[PDB]
DNA sequence: AACTACTTGAGCT
RNA sequence: AAGACCAGGC
DNA sequence: AGCTCAAGTAGTTACGCCGGTCAT
């Protein structure tokens, strides 16, 4: 259901960081926690933001018209 | 429970939860505990309106 | 009570 | 599988844990009153005593149970054969109906065929047994 | 009835495990009473072990 | 292959089920002061083992974290409120 | 008690008195058969049972996995594989002594220590 | 438990105290259909009956003795006569039916 | 406390044996019936009063 | 946050926390009679009734 | 209790057993009905003595024996003398009864 | 589901 | 528009 | 023919306040 712009908790932007993350996984083969850390996601408030998103939009997109 | 030897009159069989919530119930303990609470919930869902009659 | 003891 | 009747069998046991008349009677489908087990047996195909106790009890050395049965035997001592057996269940007109309620109503599972009278008898025996197995705290 | 059952038992049980008497059927031996329970019935809740 | 069996409630009566597959088995020739105190497996009569105890739960509790740490009557409540939270019931 | 039936028409046996000779008879009320008394005992009630504690113990009672294991040693074969339980007499007032069966005999030794039994 | 009614059961039921002083034989259980006046018989699907408030049921035929139509049976989604039973991931997304 | 969680464990172990003990002493008929109670009932009456005081 | 009432951080409620869509579907038909008398779906006004 | 006797332990019991309804049924381990036609000796061993020792300081040949419980006679507390005494006066002159000590 | 009311039934002189 | 049934709330 | 005593059988009434779906 798409990525959440800015973290609820503190406010820091986080829209862009989606693809960066979902990428540092598939290829650079780095575990969750670490990916985030380099993506610049420090305190858990924003951390949980990314590490918990379940991108439904993908499946929704699989529908026709 | 079927996980027990017949005629076991001990406490670990008759429902004595030796554990603390901080530690956590074992299946057996966890179950009995449920059967116990289940009785509780029961009357809180029975004495609720029969009490109201007696009141009325 | 129920989930603590008999008497309780 | 087939129609599916909802009629139950009652194998009672009169006489509370005291009174002298501790008899055993059972209820059949469509029969107004109740019948004392002995007759149900002779009416089935077992006419002599001890051949009746044959089915109920499986251990000649269990006098207690057997004792219990005694008073019962006396109940039916008045009907001595398959003729009368199927009768007392209320002539010629009544006797015929007696059969019916045994081949299509009595413990109808097992089968409602015909030549299996024997089988149902061992059940009603396994039943009268189960009754006592308890009334004797076992 | 049946004479020595100990085997009648551990044969049916070997029959189910190969799968020649539906894994859904129930077979209970109550030695403590001398009886053999057979259940095909529809509506018996069961779990796996 | 006879590695697992379907035990109805009746047949259950005449079997002996072992909880944890591991522990309730190997011999004995100390322990952690944290985990819950576990009794034993003083028996070798076992006929079956439990796929997993956390399987005695149904859909509801299955989503409850550490249901083995709350007052049972509470778990029973969450067991109901779940059927009343928000989310996605299908994608279509 | 262990009462009797009768040859001829296999039935129940009712007792009658040998007036003139003073002794007990048993009979039948379907035919005529008549036999003397087997024992002077006729009827018993028994209010404090004790028969049925040994409840059917087929040798296979060592194959019922749901039963406990004690490592004692029978009063005869001196083994160490016994199974047990409590009376099967479902009486809220019964007692709790253990009856043991041995995988090496089929004896019936107790744990009691105020009485003694062989049944 | 559903398949057990269709597959087997359903048969034993039609074949018992049938024959009339005219008997019955095997019975046919087709897949979803929609018999509407102003159209033939449209092979129906879940997600539609849903929107149009219809009935996801199919036909019943019986080889009657002296082939014959007798009622519309409401099928069980995700069962066997329900087309869903086969379609895969991608297959479904097209029927608009959530996988 | 680190040691208190221990001091308790063994207040259940010992309490467990003060049960195993009166169970041995019952599975021997080595106890008399407190007037008005069944030999069995009187067995419980103690097990209960044992676990309760333990737990307490 | 007393007596089971909780305090929720408005700020993040704005950043969309716990927001949810709500749908609804009112539905209707055009009833008829074997006796050709049908209903209508229009934008009615005045007209004698 | 009555005014006086208050912390009288044994006084408590002394009233208990004067109130708590006790019936023959609660002290009888078993009852049998033997055939003994000779009113001057038994067909039973463990009874012999009990006859001879009961003829110093008409009937039916049909017998009825009762085997009371020992531990049960200490609980509700009872006496053969009493027990029977009661029995006897219950039926009276149309039932001769005897008992051991 | 449990009771309590009301009237009826069968045993008994 | 009135009713019935299921569901759910403290 | 008539009367007390026990049992059966009949019948009744029960619960605080607050959306969906179906059909006469
Ligand atoms: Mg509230
Ligand atoms: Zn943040
Ligand atoms: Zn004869
Ligand atoms: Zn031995």
């Amino acid at each position: 259901m798409i990525v959440p712009v800015r973290c609820f908790s503190c406010g820091k932007v986080v829209g862009d960081k989606w693809e960066s993350y979902l990428n540092l996984l598939q290829e650079d083969e780095l575990d969750e926690g670490t990916a985030l850390s380099r993506l610049g996601l420090k305190r858990y408030c924003c951390r949980r933001m990314i590490l918990t998103h379940v991108d439904l939009i993908e499946k929704f997109l699989r529908y026709n018209p | 429970l079927p996980h027990f030897s017949k005629d076991d009159y001990s406490p670990e069989s008759k429902g004595f939860v030796e554990n603390s919530y901080l530690r956590g119930l074992t299946p057996q303990e966890f179950f009995f505990h449920a059967m116990g609470g289940r009785e509780g919930l029961i009357d809180t869902a029975v004495k609720t309106a029969e009490t109201g009659y007696i009141q009325r | 009570n129920p989930i603590w003891g008999i008497g309780c | 599988k087939g129609s599916r009747f909802i009629s139950t069998l009652q194998v009672k046991l009169y006489g509370r844990e005291g009174s002298s008349a501790r008899t055993i009677k059972a209820t059949l489908p469509y029969i107004k009153q109740d019948i004392p087990i002995v007759i149900i047996f002779r009416a089935l195909g077992i006419i002599p005593d001890g051949e009746i106790l044959e089915h109920i009890c499986y251990d000649v050395n269990d006098w207690q149970m057997l004792e219990m049965l005694k008073p019962c035997v006396e109940d039916g001592f008045v009907i001595q054969d398959r003729e009368t057996a199927l009768d007392f269940i209320g002539k010629e007109k009544r006797i015929q109906y007696a059969k019916d309620i045994l081949q299509k109503e009595f413990l109808p599972h097992i089968t409602q065929l015909e030549g299996f009278e024997s089988r149902k008898a061992f059940f009603l025996g396994y039943m009268i047994n189960r009754l006592l197995l308890c009334a004797l705290d076992r | 009835v049946h004479r020595n059952p100990a085997r009648l038992m551990e044969t049916l049980r070997t029959l189910r495990r190969k799968g020649d008497i539906n894994p859904e059927v129930s077979m209970i031996r109550d030695i403590r009473e001398k009886e053999l329970k057979i259940f095909t019935d529809a509506g018996r809740v069961y779990r796996p072990l | 292959e006879g590695l697992v069996e379907y035990i109805d409630a009746e047949e259950e009566e005449s079997i002996l089920i072992a909880m944890q597959p591991e522990d309730l088995e190997p011999a004995e020739a100390d322990v952690d002061p944290a985990k819950r105190i576990r009794v034993s497996h003083h028996a070798t009569t076992f006929t079956h083992c439990e796929i997993h105890p956390s399987m005695i739960l149904g859909v509801a509790a299955s989503i409850i974290p550490f249901p083995d740490h709350n007052q049972s009557p509470r778990n029973t409540y969450q067991s109901a409120m779940g059927k009343q939270a928000m989310g996605v019931f299908l994608t279509n | 008690t262990t009462f009797r039936f009768c040859r001829d028409c296999n039935n129940m046996l009712y007792p009658r008195e040998d007036k003139e000779n003073n002794r007990l008879l048993f009979e039948c009320r379907t035919c005529s058969y008549v036999e003397e008394a087997g024992s002077p005992l006729v009827y018993r009630h028994e209010l404090i049972t004790n028969i049925g504690e040994t409840a059917g113990v087929v040798q296979d009672i060592g194959s019922d996995p749901t039963l406990p294991r004690s490592d004692r040693e029978c009063p005869k074969c001196h083994s160490r594989e016994n199974v047990f339980f409590q009376s099967q007499q479902r009486r809220k007032d019964t007692s709790m002594v253990l009856f043991f069966v041995c995988l090496s005999c089929s004896h019936i030794f107790t744990s009691d220590q105020k009485n003694k039994r062989t049944q | 438990s559903f398949n057990q009614f269709v597959d087997y059961t359903l048969q034993d039921i039609i074949c018992e105290d049938s024959t009339l002083i005219i008997s019955f034989g095997k019975i046919y259980v087709t897949k979803p259909m929609v018999n509407e006046s102003d159209g033939v018989t449209h092979a129906l699907y879940p997600q539609e009956a849903r929107l149009r408030n219809l009935t996801y049921s199919s036909g019943l035929f019986v080889d009657v003795k002296k082939k014959v139509f007798i009622g519309r049976l409401p099928i069980m989604l995700r069962s066997k006569n329900c087309y869903l039973s086969e379609a895969t991931e991608s297959d479904l997304y097209k029927l608009k039916e959530c996988p | 406390d680190g040691p208190t969680m221990r001091e308790i464990t063994e207040t259940i172990a010992e309490a467990k044996k003060k049960v195993l003990d009166v169970t041995k002493e019952a599975q021997a008929n080595l106890l008399t019936a407190k007037h008005g109670m069944t030999l069995r009932e009187s067995f419980e009456d103690n097990v209960v009063r044992f676990l309760n005081e333990a737990r307490d | 946050n007393q007596e089971d009432s909780m305090i929720m951080n408005q700020s993040s409620i704005d950043r969309g926390l716990f927001r949810s869509l709500f749908f609804r579907s009112y539905m209707d038909q055009e009833k008829k009679y074997g006796m050709s008398i049908t209903e209508t779906f229009e934008k009615p006004q005045r007209t004698n009734t | 209790l009555e005014p006086g006797h208050a912390a009288d332990q044994e006084q408590a019991k002394l009233i208990r057993s004067a109130i708590e309804h006790t019936t023959l049924k609660s002290v009888t381990i078993a009852s049998e009905i033997y055939y003994d036609p000779d009113p001057r000796s038994t067909v039973i061993p463990e009874d012999e003595e009990i006859i001879q020792l009961h003829f110093s300081l008409q009937q039916s040949p049909w017998l009825l024996r009762l085997e009371l419980d020992r531990a049960a006679m200490n609980d509700k507390d009872l006496t053969m003398g009493q027990v029977g005494e009661r029995i006897k006066q219950t039926f009276k002159n149309d039932l001769f009864v005897i008992w051991s000590e």
